[PDB]
RNA sequence: GUGGGAGAGGGUGGUGGAAUUCCCGGAGUAGCGGUGAAAUGCGCAGAUACCGGGAGGAACGCCGAUGGCGAAGGCAGCCACCUGGUCCACCCGUGACGCUGAGGCGCGAAAGCGUGGGGAGCAAACCGGAUUAGAUACCCGGGUAGUCCACGCCCUAAACGAUGCGCGCUAGGUCUCUGGGUCUCCUGGGGGCCGAAGCUAACGCGUUAAGCGCGCCGCCUGGGGAGUACGGCCGCAAGGC
């Protein structure tokens, strides 16, 4: 199990019950593949650089967790099916690398 | 791939000797293990030409300590093959 | 017709030719000018002096529309792309701001034998 | 003219999330800046290159931008 | 062995924006395009130029380098999985286990062939417009095979560093990629430039040798005829050795 970077990018027009829904289905869609999860950072509204999915912002989170490798291709593919989801971009952790230190 | 788990298993399986990580004994046990990783990844992914040119390496190296093996010590080379299931 | 007052201006600039084109502010056209809407026909239409001309002329166009405040939009190398934008600043149009637009690929796909 | 890394911090070079120091490396377009205007060294640059791609799909960075004057 | 390190090395899947083409709608008049000038072409069934939406295929701007990786061919968006080679530090282990390599086997840009897909842009042949003494061409408008994918053939090249491989030895200076170090620098392993001794017909090479040596393989013996004829082997063919 080698530690990993989950990054969800979703439609910023929810309401709770969409909210809690969609975030809970990626809940019950990391227990199905095997992932610990460490910690967890939430930013929300923010300005996007270009449309996506001719909207303007998007809702961002941030997940680290530890799960098998083997399994990683089949979780994007998992998570790319709900149509409020728009960006899934899962990142294999490394080491803060420091510049003019 | 091969972490440092599975390797100290097999070191500490053909080392002649508490402490012997070099022996032709240990080179040909690794070397046979990183074989059989390649062999399964080559029976899929069939147009993986460039990783076949190593494998074409770490037989011949396998071959040439095992000729190696022979000439000095025939028992050890028949304890060795039969141990491993080669030839 | 239409009593718009502010909108877009883009300038497409080749060496063959220069044209311009009036918007609002939605990008929706409201007149339009080119080189050969002007007398030139041939090779002289890509020339400056075409180029200042076709300007004035949809300047002036837009003058019945009502325009007064126009934002230039600028695609494309070419002889006469920078008089047509002399040619706009003092058409009476106070010009608001100017942009290059000018669409570069990512290397996407294959050139015409002329340009490789 | 300064360059980018002279007027900075101590900062990660391998963050694709920290937009606001990655403003810093694009030019007026969304354009990577050359090595002579970053002041970064040969594998900082290329570790630059690849956060910014990053950066660049998950919205946060621009692709491509509008230059204003001429 | 251990612990670290860099990378367009390979294969698989997935994925992102820019642009081209085409479709849909909005808006909008008379031409666009192209050249040394033009003309065929396209345009009132409403094009070009502008906004929005949709589809499809192919290639990856900046980063980008005189750079990196690979045995050569060759390898550039991003992510993940599988994976190959290589380098440094420690001086731990085996104890000459080495080098080369006729055959054999495997790899092998592009083009070409077979079966089935795919087909946006480009584009042999070909269809036209020009040019011209003539145009079977350079320039212009179209355009099929093909270029892309899967599976199997083909085995050539300025496949070039026109320099086979490995090792040892023989002044330095400077630029650089990447490691380690007591981090003006020292020390390795690659990539460039000047140049000691020396070699060379000369240009030039010069610790990345074309120098001084040693081991092994390939190859040469005047030009045309000619990489032709014959024979053989391989190939579905073209054709190859
Ligand atoms: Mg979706
Ligand atoms: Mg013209
Ligand atoms: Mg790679
Ligand atoms: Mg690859
Ligand atoms: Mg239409
Ligand atoms: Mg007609
Ligand atoms: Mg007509
Ligand atoms: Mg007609
Ligand atoms: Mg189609
Ligand atoms: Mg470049
Ligand atoms: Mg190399
Ligand atoms: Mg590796
Ligand atoms: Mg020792
Ligand atoms: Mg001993
Ligand atoms: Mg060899
Ligand atoms: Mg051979
Ligand atoms: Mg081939
Ligand atoms: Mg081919
Ligand atoms: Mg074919
Ligand atoms: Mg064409
Ligand atoms: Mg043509
Ligand atoms: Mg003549
Ligand atoms: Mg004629
Ligand atoms: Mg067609
Ligand atoms: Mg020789
Ligand atoms: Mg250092
Ligand atoms: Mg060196
Ligand atoms: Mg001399
Ligand atoms: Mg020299
Ligand atoms: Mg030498
Ligand atoms: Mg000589
Ligand atoms: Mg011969
Ligand atoms: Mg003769
Ligand atoms: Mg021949
Ligand atoms: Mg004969
Ligand atoms: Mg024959
Ligand atoms: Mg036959
Ligand atoms: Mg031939």
């Amino acid at each position: 199990m080698r530690r990993y970077e989950v990054n969800i990018v979703l439609n910023p027009n929810l309401d709770q019950s969409q909210l809690a829904l969609e975030k809970e289905i990626i809940q019950r869609a990391l227990e199905n593949y095997g992932a610990r999860v460490e910690k967890v950072e939430e930013l929300g509204l923010r300005r996007l650089a270009y449309p996506i999915a001719k909207d303007p912002q998007g809702y961002f989170l941030w997940y680290q967790v530890e799960m098998p490798e083997d399994r990683v291709n089949d979780l994007a593919r998992e998570l790319r099916i709900r149509d409020n989801v728009r960006r899934v971009m899962v990142v294999k952790s490394q080491e803060p690398f420091l510049a003019n230190a | 791939p091969i972490t440092k788990e599975e390797k100290q298993k097999v070191i500490q399986e053909f080392a002649r000797f508490p402490g012997d990580t070099g022996s032709t004994e240990v080179q040909v046990a690794l070397l046979t293990l990183r074989i059989n990783r390649l062999s399964e990844h080559l029976k899929v992914h069939k147009k993986d030409h460039h990783s076949h040119r190593g494998l074409l390496m770490m037989v011949g190296q396998r071959r040439r300590l095992l000729r190696y093996l022979q000439r000095e010590d025939p028992e050890r080379y028949r304890a060795l093959i039969e141990k491993l299931g080669i030839r | 017709k239409r009593q718009v007052a502010s909108g877009r201006a883009y300038i497409h600039a080749s060496y063959n030719n220069t044209i311009v084109t009036i918007t609002d502010p939605d990008g929706n056209p409201i007149t339009w000018s080119s080189g050969g809407v002007i007398g030139y026909k041939g090779s002289r239409k890509g020339t400056p002096y075409a180029a200042q001309l076709a300007a004035l002329d949809a300047a002036k166009k837009a003058m019945a529309y009502g325009m007064q405040s126009v934002d230039v939009i600028v695609r494309g190398t070419g002889a006469g792309r920078e008089q047509a934008i002399r040619a706009l600043q003092a058409s009476g149009l106070q010009v608001k701001s100017i942009v290059d637009d000018t669409p570069v690929p990512h290397n996407g796909c294959r050139p015409k034998k002329k340009f490789r | 003219k300064a360059k980018v890394k002279a007027t900075l911090g101590e900062f990660d070079l391998r963050d694709y999330r920290n937009v606001e120091v990655l403003k810093r490396f694009l030019s007026e377009t969304g354009k990577i800046l050359p090595r002579r205007r970053t002041g970064l060294s040969a594998k900082e640059q290329r570790i630059l290159a690849k956060t910014i791609k990053r950066a660049r799909i998950l919205g946060l960075l621009p692709f491509t931008e509008k230059l204003v004057r001429k």
